[PDB]
């Protein structure tokens, strides 16, 4: 009744360590030679490591030289493998094999017994971003990150991610406005964020404070967005086409109150020049650039002598709590995206608005459109992040 | 004067004992000579005589050092004995009954003839010995042999009775070169040493000259030995001919690779010759009476 | 091994001596041999040595005059002297040693390696001695002998033995013609010098008497 059992496998991020233990029952391990063989899906067996009868001489494969360490214990008749500095090419199922002849080491089909095997995986980065934004730039930045470090980056844009994320958790980094993030952190799905003091000096202080929660930080702010009118345009509300189903596009007209047609149809109508003035954020500007029609930005018109106050959002990215790639996500966010090159690459596809990065903010402030957007934003108020906004945006919807 | 049979039997026994004594040196030389036949990792697993021996015993077992011993024993029984008996007989024939003092040319000719006769008959043992010594489970081509007799059966059934004699010409060249170099170098060194009277004309001077001649002969014959080892241990259909192997070795690695395992080969040569000579003389003297 | 020499005797200056040394049995072909001489009242010294192979080795003070050889058929070592002088008068021994002991050319000089020593033979070369009575000029004879020794290398001494008339019945006997086959030197009587037949170096005595004496 010869039995071999393997343990220690699972999910591990890149640049980590793992302990694989092979235990033998029913035979005396004094005169057997232990070895480890990995198999990837769609490939045959490959050599990994092997040890002699008394731990005197051990051998390793050419591709795992200096990273893997093999050892054995005859008193507890077990074998151990230390895996260090893991790579995405190590995702495979591992088997522990015993050679009867003793003092032996060879290729497969020369051994006498085999084990069940354990799965070891190195998950890649998965980023969820709303389809409105320029996900192609994010994919390009992820490709650059993969070239620099060797870890793949995937970008997905599921429909209505703001409802799929709480149920699924799951993605590693989630991009959205800062109103849902307060509720997400209150429910516990998010993770605390600790950036360096030098890093916190790169962006504005109120931008950082907008994603704060009881003295902690739950997301890196990325950009500031606010609505604007696109078209002698009228100065007072008292022709035009805009999305009406979403309350976010109709709130500015409603607000002495306070809190505490479809988008595609309107975009198509304005792209052909059928309508004159449309109220929309910066992200749509590129589409107008593709329409080959002259257009200009303008502050929203006043109603009854009271200027409109559109809500101002802080597009920010948060790290999932259960994601096993916290260090990789932190490095990618703080070193690659929050830089002039990556932010410029993203903004080349679809403008974000006012980048919180001071170096890029100074350069982008020269565009009159950004100044007009900021002027419109100042007349508004930053929307709160209390956990009661999950239903409020629904309540105004109905 | 001992009869022919006594000389042959004593030579065979002495050769067998000498081969049994100092086989690991030959194993180390064979391992070092085939290190870079095919591309591999930049890390070299074998370096140094003691290092190679200890790595082999520590990784592949203690019985891997003496692999292919029966092939060596059969070679010593069938080749060495005839060589070192018929050498004396043919030398006496050439001298024609002590008619004249043995000249250098007569000894060279007798040695060349007996070496050619020994090399031509007794090649399969050398082929199987090289095949067994060069094989390893951990790295390289898959081991295809499970002993010595199984190697004979496999080569006879798969290849035939004409593939056993592969690489006889490199062996002939090696034997001729080693014999001529040994004789000429020893004679010249002894003559110069005696003429300049740096050392006394006794056995120390003879021994020193013999050692110098043996080292020079090993140094000269090492490249052909490397080529022979790389050609004999090669799957059929890979190497076209010996010059092709030489060109490949020169282009892939360089001239320095032509001198591999010189120290183990020289050590084996010296030890085997000394032990064989002493045992042969002692046994012949004991059995003559 | 019972190694025995032969060829002893007393000879005159300038002669050639043939010394043989042979062992018992037939073991001479497998041995190295050497000749060592001891002067009267002196320790042993290196003279010559021939190895089993057949390469001779000579000493610093003996090179050019000796000639050593060996005979396997006769199984003996033969030494030939050339231009022998009284300075080489000594007792000679031949020693044999087993091959393989020596490693250096100078190592032949050591006497410890050799083990089998023979009886030896005494070779003597008496020098010419001239007797002059007390009534003659012994100082002049001494000066002439010193000059002859410097010119050639043979010891010559002039003694003063009283009552030489009856004591004599040396090499050159100086006396009046009354007692006497001699060469006159001075006239008194006739003080003449005769060459006795007992002296071995008759030719050397004649050369001394003719070349430099009567001058
Ligand atoms: N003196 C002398 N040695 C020889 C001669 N031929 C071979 N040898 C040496 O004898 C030893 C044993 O030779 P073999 O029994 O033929 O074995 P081998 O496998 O050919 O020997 P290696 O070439 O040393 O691996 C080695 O040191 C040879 O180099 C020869 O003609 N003369
Ligand atoms: O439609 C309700 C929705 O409005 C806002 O969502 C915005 C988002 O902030 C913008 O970045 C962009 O994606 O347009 C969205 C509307 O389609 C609120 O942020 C959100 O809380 C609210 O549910």
């Amino acid at each position: 009744q010869v039995q071999l059992v393997e343990s220690g496998g699972g999910l591990v991020q890149a640049g980590d360590s793992l302990r694989l233990s092979c235990a033998a029952s029913g035979l005396t391990l004094k005169n057997y030679a232990m070895g480890w063989f990995r198999q990837a899906p769609g490939k045959e067996h490959e050599f990994v490591a092997v040890i002699s009868w008394s731990g005197s001489g051990t051998s390793y494969a050419d591709s795992v030289e200096g990273r893997f360490t093999i050892s054995r214990d005859n008193a507890k008749n077990t074998a151990f493998l230390q895996m260090s500095s893991l790579k995405p090419e190590d995702t495979a199922v591992y088997y522990c094999a015993a050679r009867d002849g003793g003092y032996g080491s060879r290729w497969p089909d020369e051994y006498t017994y085999w084990g069940q095997g354990t799965q070891v995986t190195v998950p890649p980065l998965v980023i969820w971003i709303n389809g409105d934004k320029g996900y192609n730039g994010l994919a390009e930045v992820g490709k650059k990150f993969e070239k620099d470090t060797g870890i793949k980056v995937t970008v997905e844009h599921p429909d209505k991610l703001e409802e799929k994320f709480p149920q699924v958790a799951g993605p590693d980094i989630i991009f959205w406005a800062h109103d849902r993030f307060g509720g997400y952190a209150q429910s516990g799905l998010l993770a605390e964020i600790t950036p360096d003091k030098a890093f916190q000096d790169k962006l504005y202080p109120f931008t950082w404070d907008a994603v704060r929660y009881n003295g902690k930080l739950i997301a890196y702010p990325i950009a500031v967005e606010a609505l604007s009118l696109i078209y002698n345009p009228p100065k007072t509300w008292e022709a035009l086409m805009f999305n009406l189903q979403e309350p976010y596009f109709t709130w500015p007209l409603i607000a002495g109150g306070y809190a505490f047609t479809d988008y595609s149809i309107a975009e198509a109508a304005f792209n052909k020049g059928e309508t004159a003035m449309t109220i929309n954020g910066p992200w749509a500007w590129s589409n107008i650039d593709t329409s080959k029609v002259n257009y200009g930005v303008t502050v929203l018109p006043t109603f009854k002598g009271q200027p409109s106050k559109p809500f101002v959002g802080v597009l920010s990215a948060g790290i999932n709590a259960a994601s096993p790639n916290k260090e990789l996500a932190k490095e990618f966010l703080e070193n690659y995206l929050l830089t002039d090159e990556g932010l410029e690459a993203v903004n080349k596809d679809k403008p974000l608005g006012a980048v919180a990065l001071k170096s890029y903010e100074e350069e982008l402030a020269k565009d009159p459109r950004i100044a007009a957007t900021m002027e419109n934003a100042q007349k508004g108020e930053i929307m709160p992040n209390i956990p009661q906004m999950s239903a409020f945006w629904y309540a105004v919807r109905t | 004067h001992p009869t022919l049979g006594v000389q042959l039997f004593s030579a065979g026994i002495a050769a067998c004992l000498a081969d049994v004594i100092t086989f690991p040196l030959d194993t180390a030389k064979v391992r070092l000579q085939v290190q870079g036949e095919c591309p591999t990792s930049s890390v070299i697993r074998y370096k140094g005589v003691l290092g190679t021996i200890t790595a082999v015993v520590k990784t592949e077992g203690r019985m891997k050092l003496y692999s292919g011993l029966p092939a060596g024993l059969q070679r010593q029984i069938s080749s060495a004995s005839l060589r070192i008996g018929l050498y004396d007989t043919v030398q006496e024939f050439l001298t024609a009954g002590k008619e004249t003092a043995p000249s250098l040319g007569s000894k060279i000719l007798a040695g060349l003839t007996t070496g050619g006769v020994a090399v031509f008959i007794g090649q399969p043992t050398e082929v199987v010995k090289v095949r067994l010594q060069a094989q390893s489970h951990l790295h390289g081509i898959k081991p295809r042999y499970t002993g010595t007799y199984n190697a004979y059966r496999i080569i006879a059934t798969t290849e035939g009775l004409t593939g056993l004699w592969k690489g006889t010409t490199p062996n002939l060249m090696r034997s001729v070169i080693i014999n001529c170099t040994e004789l000429v170098t020893y004679d010249l060194m002894k003559e110069a040493f005696v003429k300049n009277n740096i050392l006394a004309d006794d056995v120390p001077c003879h021994l020193v000259s013999a050692l110098i001649a043996g080292f020079c002969a090993t140094a000269m014959s090492s490249p052909v030995d490397v080529v022979k080892t790389r050609f004999i241990n090669s799957p059929p259909g890979q190497y076209k001919s010996v010059p092709n192997c030489a060109m490949k070795v020169f282009t892939n690695e360089g001239p320095t690779a032509f001198f591999k395992g010189l120290v183990p080969s020289f050590l084996r040569l010296g030890s085997w010759n000394v032990i064989m000579f002493v045992c042969f003389e002692q046994l012949k003297r004991e059995l003559s009476k």
